[PDB]
């Protein structure tokens, strides 16, 4: 709870001012555990207080989390997902195909986000990924 | 739509996984720093011990 | 934590000044744990640019300017990892050397070898890190 | 209803073009509802005669030329028959399959067998067609 989260907050505070930049709201939520979309963050970064604010304190954030808790919790449910590239039902997809789905489809990720992700994803010597194991690792928490 | 929703969930989860890894790595470096530092407080051990 | 007596043991000549490169060791003889980075930042934020040595007044003014950061380095009494998540209470000697000599303000392998002298290692190859942190600090 | 992002989900390769035979599925992905006939007429009224693929500009020009007919297909919310005349509110599964697989732009039996999964059928052998039309669209 709040002790691990305070240590996460104290790592996001870099200046040591007690307050983190409002831009780093969606990384702090995600660091604690949650997954939120960057739309959901925009719909709860707005306020009359935090919309006007340049930085946010740990009491403010704890207040935001309490207000939006249900929606915020709803982001942690997803453990199962389905994806094609595999049509033949091998259970495997290439790293090229994974990069194409992540960077070319949906909200779109960057290549740097995908390159970051493939530092904590098993990839065999063929260059393929078991996508059932990959979904389990990403949801793992 | 269902394929697009499955892709958005995948990249939201990936974004939530990445930051946790990046935080975890930062904590590993920060943990090393504060132990390395406490051991080099043993200049004390040379100076009076 | 200023101490004139500690300064008089660094001053071995009775000049009144000590070398600017013994600033980190003087802090860590006083009490204070500052990082090698923190030590460089405190020197760099004074126009001690051309200064070859520091007097006790100069050292006093630096500690008073930086009291808040420097005090923080002597709060900590415990030390968790974040290198066990299973909660086995054990870490491999390989991971323990890697954090020490590859992460942060890197120790040398010879320094790490000194710290693993008389440190028990099982048949898996793992060390009780709680005992190892206590055995390093409580001395 | 043009959408560049929808085009970029049909383009998978990133060539900037999609096959001329994926034109009906792209219009229908967008929001529109054109017949397979209307889709052919839209292609045939341009000298896209020899064209194997379409770019987003070409697709934009066709939708703008045919906006009125294409918009008409997303007006409707209710659907009558003309199969029933008695006004029983019921139609035999035989007549329902016949209108779907034998009239108009024919569905396959496998498409129809999918839509009659979970669809109740009485001892006469008739289905409530109001519930069946609602269950197909309102999903």
């Amino acid at each position: 709870q709040i002790a691990e989260f305070k240590e996460a907050f104290s790592l996001f505070d870099k200046d040591g001012d007690g307050t983190i930049t409002t831009k780093e709201l969606g990384t702090v939520m995600r660091s604690l555990g949650q997954n939120p979309t960057e739309a959901e963050l925009q719909d709860m970064i707005n306020e009359v207080d935090a919309d006007g604010n340049g930085t946010i304190d740990f009491p403010e954030f704890l207040t935001m989390m309490a207000r939006k808790m249900k929606d915020t919790d709803s982001e942690e449910e997803i453990r199962e997902a389905f994806r094609v590239f595999d049509k033949d039902g091998n259970g495997y997809i290439s790293a090229a195909e994974l990069r194409h789905v992540m960077t070319n489809l949906g909200e779109k990720l960057t290549d740097e986000e995908v390159d970051e992700m493939i530092r904590e994803a098993d990839i065999d010597g063929d260059g393929q990924v078991n996508y059932e194991e990959f979904v389990q690792m990403m949801t793992a928490k | 739509q269902c394929m697009r929703d499955a892709t958005i969930a995948l990249q939201a989860l990936l974004r939530g996984y990445l930051v946790r890894n990046k935080y975890q790595m930062m904590l590993r470096e920060h943990k090393s720093i504060i132990i390395q530092k406490h051991v080099r407080g043993w200049l004390a051990r040379v100076h009076y011990h």
